[PDB]
């Protein structure tokens, strides 16, 4: 990995700049409070979308606003097995999005998984720790997918052998 | 629910708040003379086996306090009757046991002191001690003809097994 | 459990409970049972004409006619003999046990009844192994449609008998996991040089069938086993038949258990992520 | 309608009933436990386990119980348990059969999603229906009657007994009440009754005997004293004998008596064996139905259905009905006096399929054409998500 | 009352009032109300509380329209609000979790409420969602005015006032205005989206309300 | 000197005249007043009236009245009657949340910035005996985030989400009279736009002690200053860190600010060169090296006025309130400047 | 019942409303004068044009100078720019990230590393905050 650390570093830095949120009452609806980056009903409240890419496949899209940030990630997928393991793994966490309060229930089109961090989140969690979680998350899902890949093959071999050795 | 007595009469006399119920015995005591075929000592024995399992007993009238006392005492008789080898020997231990002075209401060591009225004076005191001693006696000799099987030296296991259970979790030996 | 069992537990347990009660001397209880097996197999256990003293076990295979044209009825008769009777309406084979006329060792027939399904397939294999062992070549290949959209091809050659399978992976991602397993079969010889060679084709059938109406598509998968005389001979035959006829199910079963396992990994990982996330709270 | 019958699986805290729809009794009734290896899983170690009876004594295996208080507490273990239910016992190709699973009332929507994840993402079932036990039990009683899906269910398995009020196929969740009395407590009690009287009973075989005695000679009596009386007068035709084999020395006999009627009696007099609970089951039922809407109380009283092995004792319902009518009639006596409320009809229904009432209901429902229109299919799962299995429309009437 | 409600705000306009029983649109002209033009929206508090139950039984919660009515009512009062743009709200509910709130019940068991929070009050704007023919307060108000005199229209439109228990849902005033505008634009100016801007509507939600 | 009132945000704070009490809003619908007893803080008052989250608090020093505004769109002026605070409703005539409030120095008026994209200048009328208000609308296009009166109680600086920092005239001739000319202008009729800056929501604005200088910080990590004496020229300074949320003057040429970095910083203005310069950290020693563990959202001068400030207060989203000493800071940092 | 289909807000009057010398760069690029080319491409950015055509052009030129750099030669060049230059550079680096190519991204992550050490996180902030950008 000659390109990994440099990538995560640009991501950590951009994430630190986006997580500067504050509580914001709706300017469009009486007594409402909404994650602006989601409803996007007031252009001045949105920031310039940025992307940090490691290569043509792996990248991170960061969309900010006065009161929330949407972080989307394109996960590394070498071959067919990884593509389906990543996809099953992302849906797995999305179905449990309520326990995982910073995850979107569906990814932004073009990415494998998305986070939606609000001012309410940064008010009850140290933002420097959330930024750490997003980086920890990117490193860790890559490892989990590698292990899953090895597990399937490991059990495949034993399964093909247990059958054949019995003839 | 638990089994209560149905002997209280609008003319039944009381000793404290217990009911001075008639009984059919020869022993001495202030217990009236019973004419009818059943008295509070049969009722209590007839019910024991079932009542003993209860943990809660609601006192409906003063006769229940008499029933209760006799019931708690039956357990006492079984404590003794448990270790004996003859329908004759048992008869004796029951005599002695009945004459031995057990705690009465008001004294420390009598469970349910919050339910039984205490003797308001030395007469009421001696009378009550008497009524209880008479109940204890009839109750013991009457209990031997049940506990023992026509086969001597046989304190039927069907009376001994309850020796460890306590009605309302109370005891006259405590 | 790695290898799928071959016998049917409902058949075996139901008989045993009726055989034990008959021996004891009890008055027979009625029985009415409907159950299935892999590959759309349907069974029925019942009292013919309400006679509680007789127990019938019937099996229904959508593809019986095809196995019938390959020694099925004959093999069945040799095995069950007097227990085989005219097939119940709606089924192909029927076994009749008389609670008043049970053998000395009731355990032996209970074991064979539980193999009813396995025995119906037995012949098509015993026949083509017999061909190989006699030199008879050129013989047409057997074509058993064990499922609505799945087919098995049996063909004998000079020095080997081959069994091909046309199997469908309904779930698109199941194909990917399927390959991982197929590749390990293709290399099984690296663990048992004597055991059967296994080939695998994805999307298209083996050339010998490209002229036949064999199926083709993204979710189809062909698997070819190559059995050798050491497996087909009359000494290994049964065990070989027991393994090979459960292969299709053996494969799909492991693909599923494989996903079940990935799931526990995901539960553990997700659980850890949640622990970290919550440690970001004051 | 299909060539193959649907699979019906009823997972309980203690036992799991499984078989095919359309049958009357379950094909297998096994202990809801799984034995694994424990002392980082690799290869195929995850497949190295056993379930049910085969799992209770396995030497090198540790026995786990995935479901506690009726709710799944270990999805990894539950998911494997299903693997054998499907591939080892039922022997059903999961992609070919619709499945009907049960759930206790008060289960969360989240859990249903988890169940569905396992049945669709793992075994790829074509369709899945999740029924609430209580409602299936009601339907099970129809086997002995105007049929309605309104009534009170008394489920007594082995862990705890539940009084579940149901109105038009829908459980009145806010009115459920649990009772710390069930089969287990009955056994333990019968155990104390024996210890204090019978001798020569292998200390290491205390339960074996009690459980045996309970299941072979217990019953509900109408009156305690009158019963005790019968036993002390005609002892020869009431006192039964039990003989077991000492596991060590292979050499014992004991008289069985009072415990025959005293054991089940604890449902009606909990103060007998339990110091923290003293409400009679007749009273608990009354309280529940009273807490419900006034306009549904009579229909509830008119249809109290039993469910579970613990409501199987001879005369259980008879005694429940008698006692329930006494508490109810008494209340209406006080009214009139104080001041003419029409009498309240109290029925305690008992039928032939009670022991596995839930499973039988599930089996009867999965056999009807209507059951196929009401199942969430794989297609709907894929085009709408697992959230579709949060609500299973009640059907059958 | 419609008279008095206009009194308090120190005016002599239209009054949209909804409680548990019913909704009333009482237009008032420089003095009092006019039966003709004054209508009734047959859906109020209760009907939303009933819908909140059908919506929660759909989620997988064992509620009973009678045994739990009061409990769900408190859930409504605490969590329900009126969606501004239903398309945008359903997205928030479908794609994120920012709407999900936990509600502890009387016995203590918790439940989660999300999309249901705005879907229930939506009945006021789409009665068909609860089987009731009408066009919803929005469209209704717009017909109680447009159909009225032409010499008060402009006055009325910039003088609408909410009143009652079922009118405190968060965002109600805003939704009302968006609706009225949408009706005006198409039904009275044939989609000429330029003559707009000078259309003046001021739906006020007063605080003093209680008394 | 740091203190933790809670673990959630302190939305906003306000000290009384003697700095004897501090009123804070704990991410609540309520306002909490704390008083010190020895070296402990003790809650003495709970102001419960707002139906929405309180977003701004201001304490009028002499009259001792507390004004609060919240997301419920209301404003409440609080009067102390014996031992209890009684709230008086003020109709702001807005339809979006109020976001900030500040009493004028003469305590005759107070302004409320809000989501309605307007500013409500409120004043009491001893005539009809109630609170009323006029609005300053043009040319505000977005939510008003911050406010700060000019010492003359007429000019009003404001910063909002439309990226502009402006100075208006809240001149209300029925409570005060003809404002004397100011370098900002001569004509000060109500609502007149005296100045408008020329990227980044303006989180904070501040007027120097004499009023000829106005400074403001924005979201683009910059701090600005417009010199009224130099034809309103504007000095800009790009920070290399995160956005500042609050700012105040500590002398006519020194500014202190804080924000998302969670620590205060010093800025200095070179009048001659018309250039701003970084004076450095002031907080020199979870996993942070700063006193506050989260964003600082408000700063106020505790004593010495904006002319010769000696002590100032900070509150943040971590729930803590710090009291900083300027001489103590000048000592611990031999390299510290100031003016 | 159509009328909710029209997004009325789009007409609400209360809403809000808001290259270099290609040859000069080539000249320094061909002569091997890298530091010079950088400083030339960062001149007169199309900060005010409406077409994404003119901007995509400026981006291309700047991108062609960054890729054309030697790993160990970036630090020097960065430090030769003034803060405004660093902020502008950073905006372009983030632009490059949107057009990945044969390692184009692998080197851009080097410019980011260097640019950040000079402009600090603050410069990135100004990328997210710019209304008129490259
Ligand atoms: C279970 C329950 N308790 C209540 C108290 C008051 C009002 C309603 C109820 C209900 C029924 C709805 N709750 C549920 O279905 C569940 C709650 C928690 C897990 S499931």
């Amino acid at each position: 990995t000659a390109t990994l650390r440099p990538y995560l570093s640009a991501v950590r830095a951009t994430l630190q700049a986006a997580l500067c949120l504050e509580n914001f009452s709706s300017q469009v609806v009486e007594r409402h409070n909404k994650p602006e980056v989601e409803v996007r009903s007031s252009k001045e409240l949105l920031l310039q979308p940025v992307t940090i890419s490691r290569n043509e496949k792996e990248k991170v899209l960061i969309e900010g606003s006065i009161n929330s940030v949407r972080v989307s990630i394109a996960v590394k997928q070498a071959d067919e097995i990884e593509k389906i393991l990543c996809h099953k793994f992302m849906r797995f966490m999305m179905m449990r999005a309520e326990n995982f309060f910073i995850l979107r229930r569906k990814p932004v089109e073009g990415y494998d998984i998305s986070f939606l961090i609000t001012n309410f989140h940064t008010e009850q969690m140290y933002k420097h720790k959330l930024v750490d979680f997003v980086i920890h998350f990117m490193e860790e899902i890559d490892k989990e997918i590698s292990e899953m890949k090895l597990s399937v093959n490991a059990r495949a071999r034993i399964v093909a052998e247990e059958f054949l050795k019995n003839f | 629910p638990a089994y209560h007595s149905s002997l209280m009469d609008p003319d039944t006399k009381l000793i404290g708040n217990m009911a001075l119920l008639p009984i059919r015995s020869q022993f001495k005591g202030p217990a009236p003379r019973e004419t009818k075929d059943t008295d509070i000592v049969d009722e209590a024995i007839y019910y024991f086996k079932a009542n003993v399992f209860f943990k809660n007993y609601e006192i409906k009238n003063e006769a229940d306090r008499t029933l209760i006392y006799i019931t708690l005492y039956i357990s006492e008789c079984l404590k003794k009757l448990q270790k004996c080898n003859s329908k004759s020997q048992g008869e004796k231990e029951m005599y002695t046991l009945g004459i031995t002075n057990f705690p009465i209401p008001g004294e420390p060591g009598f469970p349910l002191n919050a339910i039984y009225a205490k003797p308001a004076n030395k007469q009421e005191d001696e009378v009550m001690r008497a009524y209880l001693q008479q109940l204890r006696q009839e109750t013991g000799l009457r209990l031997c003809e049940k506990v023992f099987d026509p086969q001597n030296d046989k304190p039927s296991k069907w009376w001994t097994c309850f020796v460890k259970r306590q009605f309302m979790n109370k005891s006259l030996s405590g | 459990m790695i290898l799928l069992e071959v016998n049917n537990r409902i058949i075996e347990e139901t008989l045993a409970l009726k055989f034990e009660n008959a021996a004891a001397g009890n008055k027979p209880e009625a029985v009415e049972v409907t159950f299935a097996d892999f590959d759309g197999v349907l069974y029925h256990i019942s009292n013919p004409n309400g006679d509680k003293t007789k127990v019938m076990v019937s099996i229904s295979l959508k593809f019986y006619k095809e196995l019938q044209a390959h020694g099925a009825d004959e093999l069945l008769k040799r095995v069950y003999g007097s227990y085989l009777v005219n097939p119940e309406s709606g089924y192909n084979v029927s076994l009749l046990y008389d609670l008043e006329n049970l053998p000395a060792s009731k355990d032996s027939i209970v074991h064979q009844a539980g193999m009813l399904k396995r025995n119906c397939f037995a012949s098509v294999f015993e026949k083509y192994f017999q061909f190989q062992e006699e030199g008879k070549e050129g013989e047409n290949r057997a074509v058993i449609h064990y499922r609505d959209d799945e087919t098995m091809y049996v063909e004998s050659k000079k020095d080997r008998v081959t069994v091909v399978f046309s199997t469908v992976f309904k779930d698109d991602d199941d194909v990917v996991i399927g390959k991982v397993f197929m590749q390990e079969f293709k290399e099984g010889r690296r663990a048992s040089h004597t055991a059967p060679q296994v080939l695998f084709s994805h999307r298209e059938p083996p050339l010998e069938l490209k002229d036949t109406d064999a199926a083709v598509g993204d979710n189809i998968g062909y698997i070819t086993f190559v059995l050798f005389p050491r497996h087909t001979n009359a000494s290994a035959r049964d065990n070989t038949i027991n393994l090979i006829h459960t292969f299709r199910d053996y494969l799909h079963y492991h693909i599923k258990c494989s996903k079940a396992y990935i799931h526990t990994r995901m539960r553990a990982k997700t659980s850890d992520f949640l622990k970290v996330l919550n440690r970001a709270r004051p | 309608a299909g060539r193959l019958p649907a699979c019906v699986v009823d997972c309980g805290t203690g036992y799991t009933k499984l078989g095919y729809a359309g049958n009357t009794e379950p094909q297998f009734i096994i202990p809801s436990c799984i034995a694994i290896k424990e002392s980082v899983m690799k290869g195929v170690d995850d497949l190295d386990f056993f379930i049910g009876d085969e799992a209770i004594e396995k030497p090198t295996y540790a026995t786990k119980w995935p479901i506690r208080h009726g709710i799944v507490e270990d999805w990894d273990l539950m998911e494997r348990f299903m693997e054998q239910v499907i591939f080892k016992y039922l022997r059903a190709e999961p992609e070919d059969h619709y499945f009907l699973l049960t759930e206790p009332p008060l289960n969360t929507p989240e859990n249903r999603e988890y169940t569905a994840e396992i049945m669709f993402e793992s075994f790829n079932v074509p369709g899945l229906y999740i029924a609430v036990q209580a409602v299936l039990a009601l339907a099970a009683s129809w086997t002995s009657r105007e049929r309605t899906l309104t009534g009170t269910v008394i489920d007594s398995g082995d862990g705890v007994t539940h009084v579940i009020p149901v109105a038009e196929g829908y459980v009145i969740g806010s009115c459920i009440k649990h009772i710390p009395i069930a089969g287990r407590d009955i056994t333990y009690f019968i155990q104390q009754l024996l210890r204090d009287r019978e001798v020569g009973i292998p200390p290491e075989q205390s339960l074996e005997t009690a459980k045996a005695v309970k299941e072979r000679y217990s019953y509900v009596c109408p009156d305690l004293v009158k019963e005790f009386n019968k036993y002390d007068t005609d002892g020869s035709k009431w006192i039964k004998q039990y003989t077991g084999i000492n596991a060590i020395s292979k050499k014992f006999s004991i008289d069985v008596g009072y415990e025959r009627f005293l054991g089940p009696e604890i449902f009606f007099h909990p103060e007998f064996a339990n110091p923290d609970f003293t409400q009679p089951i007749s009273e608990v039922v009354d309280e529940v139905i009273q807490n419900c809407p006034i306009d549904v109380r009579r229909p509830l009283y008119k249809n109290i259905v039993l469910s579970g092995g613990s409501t199987m004792f001879r005369d259980f319902g008879r005694r429940l009905q008698r006692d329930l009518k006494r508490t109810v009639d008494a209340r209406l006596k006080l009214s009139e006096e104080l001041s003419k409320p029409k009498p309240i009809d109290v029925q305690v229904i008992t039928h032939h399929m009670q022991r596995y009432a839930v499973w039988f209901g599930g089996s009867m429902l999965a056999s009807t054409p209507e059951f196929y229109q009401v199942c969430h299919t794989k297609k709907d799962y894929e085009e709408i998500g697992p959230s579709i299995c949060r609500h299973n429309p009640v059907f059958g009437v | 009352q419609a008279v008095l409600t206009l009194y308090a705000q120190g005016l002599l306009g239209v009054v949209v009032d909804s409680g548990d029983g019913v909704t009333h649109i009482c237009p008032v002209y420089e003095g009092f109300s006019l039966p003709h033009l004054t209508r009734r929206l047959d859906i109020a508090g209760r009907d939303i509380t009933r819908y909140l139950i059908k919506l929660l039984l759909l989620r997988g919660y064992a509620f009973n329209h009678s045994a739990d009515f009061e409990t769900v009512r408190m859930i409504k009062e605490k969590l329900c609000y009126v969606g501004y743009n239903i398309e945008q709200e359903q997205k928030l509910a479908l794609e994120t979790t920012v709407l999900v709130e936990s509600y502890t019940l009387p016995d203590g068991r918790i439940i989660k409420v999300g999309g249901e929070r705005f879907e229930a009050p939506e009945a006021l704007f789409q009665p068909h969602l609860i089987n009731v023919e009408g066009v919803g307060v929005a469209e209704l108000l717009f017909n109680t005015i447009q159909a009225a005199d032409i010499d008060t229209r402009s006055e009325f439109y910039k003088h609408i006032v909410l009143s009652g228990g079922s009118t405190m849902y968060p965002g109600l005033p805003s939704r009302l205005e968006r609706e009225l505008k949408q009706l005006y634009l198409e039904r009275v100016l044939k989609g000429d989206v330029e003559k707009l801007s000078k259309f003046k509507i001021r739906i006020e939600d007063p605080p003093r309300r209680k008394h | 000197a740091y203190h933790s009132f809670l673990v959630e945000p302190i939305s906003c704070h306000a000290w009384n005249k003697d700095r004897t009490q501090i009123a804070i809003c704990p991410n609540n619908h309520e306002v909490h007043i704390y008083e010190k007893s020895g070296n402990k803080w003790v809650q003495v008052h709970e102001l419960k009236e707002h139906n929405g989250q309180v977003t701004g608090i201001d304490w009028a020093p002499d009259s001792n009245r507390i004004v609060t505004c919240g997301t419920d769109r209301n404003a409440y002026v609080w009067t102390l009657k014996g031992r209890t605070w009684k709230p008086t409703l003020v109709i702001l005539r807005i339809n979006r949340a109020a976001r900030c409030v500040r009493w004028a120095p003469n305590e005759k008026k107070f302004a409320v910035g809000s989501g309605s994209r307007v500013i409500s200048i409120c004043y009491f009328e001893q005539e009809n005996d109630w609170w009323v208000c006029k609005h300053i609308k043009k040319p505000i296009r977005s939510t008003v985030l911050s406010l700060d009166w000019h010492p003359n109680s007429v000019l009003l600086a404001a910063g909002s989400c439309d990226f502009k920092c402006r100075i208006f005239s809240a001149y209300i001739k029925e409570v005060e009279e003809r404002p004397a000319p100011t370098p900002w202008g001569s004509k000060m009729p109500f609502g007149e736009l005296m100045f408008e800056s020329s990227c980044g929501w303006v989180h904070g604005v501040c007027f120097s002690a004499n009023g000829s200088r106005v400074a403001w910080v924005s979201h683009d990590s910059t701090v600005c200053l417009a010199d009224a004496d130099k034809k309103m020229a504007v000095a800009t300074l790009a920070s290399e860190t995160l956005p500042l949320l609050a700012v105040t003057f500590i002398t006519e040429s020194s500014l202190v600010a804080a924000g998302h970095d969670c620590f205060p910083v010093l800025f200095t203005y070179d009048s001659a060169a018309g250039k701003l310069s970084f004076g450095g950290r002031l907080d020199v020693p979870a996993g942070l090296d700063s006193l506050h563990k989260n964003s600082v959202s408000q700063i106020s001068v505790l004593s010495g006025g904006k002319a010769k400030c000696s002590q100032f207060c900070t509150t943040g989203m971590d729930g803590g309130m710090s009291i900083w000493d300027v001489r103590s800071l000048e000592s611990a940092l031999k390299d510290l400047k100031i003016v | 019942a159509r009328f909710r289909k029209v997004d009325v807000g789009e007409y609400d009057e209360n809403k809000f409303v808001d290259g270099p010398d290609e040859g000069e760069v080539d000249s320094c690029l061909r002569q091997g004068n890298m530091t010079a080319a950088l400083q030339a491409a960062l001149k007169n950015p199309p900060i005010n044009t409406k077409s994404q055509a003119v901007k995509d052009r400026a981006g291309s030129i700047v991108l062609k100078v960054l890729i054309s750099f030697k790993a160990n030669d970036i630090e020097k060049a960065v430090q030769s720019l003034d803060k405004n230059g660093v902020d502008l550079l950073m905006k372009y680096i983030y632009k490059g990230f949107e057009s990945p190519s044969d390692n184009s991204s692998a080197v851009l992550l080097q410019w980011h590393e260097k640019a950040l050490a000079a402009g600090g996180v603050g410069s990135i902030v100004r990328v997210l905050t710019a209304r008129k950008t490259v």
